[PDB]
């Protein structure tokens, strides 16, 4: 009779899961507006690389 | 000789109140991942 | 009788599964508006590389 | 009698498995309006490569 | 007597499977107004390579 | 019966998991307007790398 | 002589009160991405 | 001798309100991925 | 000889009160990850 | 003979009241991550 959480979220990423007894449980969770290269691996070797990445990321209320 | 180039040329933006972005760029390349 | 979360997202990514005694167990989730270049693996060797990324990413209210 | 989770999303993409007992159980699950190359694979060896990637990706309300 | 998930999505991917003892279980789900080269593969060795992708990816709202 | 916690959240990413008795159980939860290459692994060797990373990041209310 | 460019030329925007993107990108090209 | 270009030229945009988006992008090629 | 470049020229931008991003970049590219 | 290289070239910014950035990288380039 295990369960997660509750509740509310805007714009941000969210984790609620029930993870008891995991290894690493609960998701990789994003938000908007962004740049974001992603990897997940089960594996005996692994490697990532990344390079020239450019962006405005504003905002403007009137 | 080999080349790889960006040419960008007068920006005429008075009386801006608005929201502008004005983004120039330049990637090389001859890159060579590898995985045995 | 286990379950997961319970709730409400807006723009951004959301996990809300039963992961109890899982390897990682609960998903990529990703928001609106995004670059993401994205990658899953079970292997013996595993290898990302990316590169050149460019937005406006950008919000007005009027 | 195990089950997953509950909720409702706008934009963003969600996960809401019952992923209970598994290897990375969960899916990939994306949001509207992006670029996203992507790949799942179960092997002795992988490797993703990707490049040149633009956009708008804006909005305005008036 | 297991079952998976419940709920409602506008615009992004959603995932609501049973993946309970699965292997990576659960799809690639995706979102609307996008660009997104994808690959699944079972294999001894796979390889994915992209480029060039451009889009505007833009709302109004008057 | 045991569950994880309560709230709401604007902006930022928000854990609100179940986690007792894991290893490093809860998710990589990520906020709004953000640059952020990610790496998740279970292996005998990991190797992360990156380089060149612009943005504006600012905000006006008028 | 081996060559990759991008001319863009001239920005005439004033008064602006929306929202302008002007983006120039170059991407030299001779990649190799192994597996043996 | 061996070329590839993008040429683009003038933008007049006065009194903008709405969204534009000027994009111009070259991308070179010979690339090769092997997979042995 | 082997050249890789950026050129962005004069911004002309008298009476801001909204917001401007002039962004310049440039990458050198022969890079090589390897994973024996 | 290798050069990477960035030029960017008068701002003219006169009674500011908003917010401007104005920004200039370079970033040499043969780097080389290894995992055996």
């Amino acid at each position: 009779g295990n369960q997660g959480g509750f509740g509310n979220s805007r714009g941000g990423g969210a984790g609620l899961g029930n993870n008891q007894g995991s290894n690493m449980g609960g998701g990789m969770n994003f938000g908007a507006f962004s740049i974001n290269p992603a990897m997940m691996a089960a594996a005996q070797a692994a490697l990532q690389s990344s390079w020239g990445m450019m962006g405005m990321l504003a905002s403007q209320q009137n | 000789l080999d080349n790889v180039a960006t040419y960008a040329g007068q920006f005429n933006q008075d009386y801006l109140s608005g929201m502008a972005a004005n983004m120039s760029g330049t990637f090389g390349g001859a890159n060579m991942p590898n995985l045995y």
